[PDB]
């Protein structure tokens, strides 16, 4: 019944804001407090604020009260938080949360970062991969923004031994992933693989083989 | 405001175990404490809420209890569908504050990682850029020590590395550590060195490549 809808993701440069929508139904929006929270990759939950819908009344945690408004909009049951002078900081996920149901959450990106395509580097198996009869083999995927990019081996024909690695992010506000696989020695020289690279986000679609170098 | 100490922040356990997290407030809070699960996939879910209460939604298996500052959330017997992030969240003071959190993950037997080294590319090299890849595979636990090796000197801080969740067969992690040099740099050095350490390694593996040579 009680549902929390917030939007997917949001790309914002530094110093700019952002305007958080969490949109409620199955119960009377007025009601009930909203509650923000804030959760960095990786890290705990951390409390904005709240809104009272019924009269705007909000109450803040002395880290945002300077730099966020929590409105709402009783007519479309909506709360919106702005955060503003976003810095890398407040890259996050931030999710609008009432007595006992948290919304999907939303992940904001703050990055001065620009769109591009990933240049996709073969991780050769040369002699220092081969581990007897197990030789590593992928595919670098470097230098894309924003996240994320898809990686297959083999058109999806190579499922097994595959660990394709979360995404980091470089100092140059670029990300870099690998794909790595683990398939027998004795296979490369009568299978082919290649990773199926490809970054929606900027629309660069990329197959390389990934051949074994042994000078 | 009010502190939340939640212990441990990390728990390893077999399917069949028991296991309780607490939180210790800095004050009373009069059993205003919930236990909130988050699922690998992101979401929430409140387990417990008034410290002792289970939330319609949540199994039986787990239950929750306070000793004086101290609140508890307990897992009867563990399932697959526990192992998670859990966070306690206190509503009796301004602001709301959580816990650190509990991360739950399988339990199994050590195993010392494989690990493979890769030169960069010819092709990345072009670029004036050169990343080294070290590669740890399927190993347990999680920890794992990894430090680069140019000429014998330890880098630091030019290092990145990436860790994938905990396999869903075999319950292992993989490891990749990338070294990033200036194409400059790469070209004035001839030992690439990965040296690993981990509880499943009575010594230290190190891989390495000569750039000087294959």
């Amino acid at each position: 019944q009680v549902q929390l809808l917030e939007p997917g993701t949001e790309l914002v440069k530094p110093g700019a804001s952002v305007k958080l929508s969490c949109r409620a139904s199955g119960y009377s929006f007025t009601s009930y407090w909203m509650h923000w929270v804030k959760q960095r990759p990786g890290q705990g939950l951390e409390w904005i604020g709240l809104i009272d819908p019924s009269n705007g009344r909000t109450n803040f945690n002395d880290k945002f009260k300077s730099r966020a408004t929590l409105t709402v909009d009783t007519s479309s049951s909506t709360a919106y938080m702005q955060l503003s002078s976003l810095t890398s900081e407040d890259s996050a996920v931030y999710y609008c949360v009432r007595i006992a149901y948290w919304g999907q959450g939303t992940l904001v990106t703050v990055s001065s970062a620009s769109t591009k395509g990933p240049s996709v580097f073969p991780l050769a198996p040369s002699s220092k991969s081969t581990s007897g009869g197990t030789a590593a083999l992928g595919c670098l995927v470097k230098d894309y923004f924003p996240e994320p990019v898809t990686v297959s081996w083999n058109s999806g024909a190579l499922t097994s031994g595959v660990h394709t690695f979360p995404a980091v992010l470089q100092s140059s506000g670029l990300y870099s992933l690998s794909s790595v696989v683990t398939v027998p020695s004795s296979s490369l020289g009568t299978q082919t693989y290649i990773c199926n690279v490809n970054h929606k986000p900027s629309n660069t679609k990329v197959d390389k083989k990934v051949e074994p170098k042994s000078c | 405001e009010i502190q939340l100490t939640q212990s441990p922040s990390s728990l390893s356990a077999s399917l069949g175990e028991r296991v309780s997290l607490t939180c210790r407030t800095s004050q009373e809070i009069s059993g205003y404490l919930s236990w909130l699960q988050q699922k690998p996939d992101g979401t929430i879910k409140r387990l417990i809420y008034d410290a002792t209460k289970l939330d319609s939604g949540a199994p039986k298996r787990f239950s929750g209890s306070r000793s004086g500052s101290d609140y508890s959330l307990t897992i009867s017997s563990l399932e697959s569908e526990d192992f998670a992030d859990y966070y306690c969240l206190q509503y009796a003071s301004f602001p709301r504050t959580f816990g650190g959190g509990t991360k739950l993950e399988i339990k199994r037997t050590v195993a010392a990682p494989s690990v493979f080294i890769f030169p960069p590319s010819d092709e990345q090299l072009k670029s004036g850029t050169a990343s080294v890849v070290c590669l740890l595979n399927n190993f347990y636990p999680r920890e794992a020590k990894v430090q680069w090796k140019v000429d014998n000197a330890l880098q630091s801080g030019n290092s990145q590395e990436s860790v994938t969740e905990q396999d869903s067969k075999d319950s292992t992690y993989s490891l990749s550590s990338t070294l990033t040099l200036s194409k400059a740099d790469y070209e004035k050095h001839k030992v690439y060195a990965c040296e690993v350490t981990h509880q499943g390694l009575s010594s230290p593996v190190t891989k390495s490549f000569n750039r000087g040579e294959c």
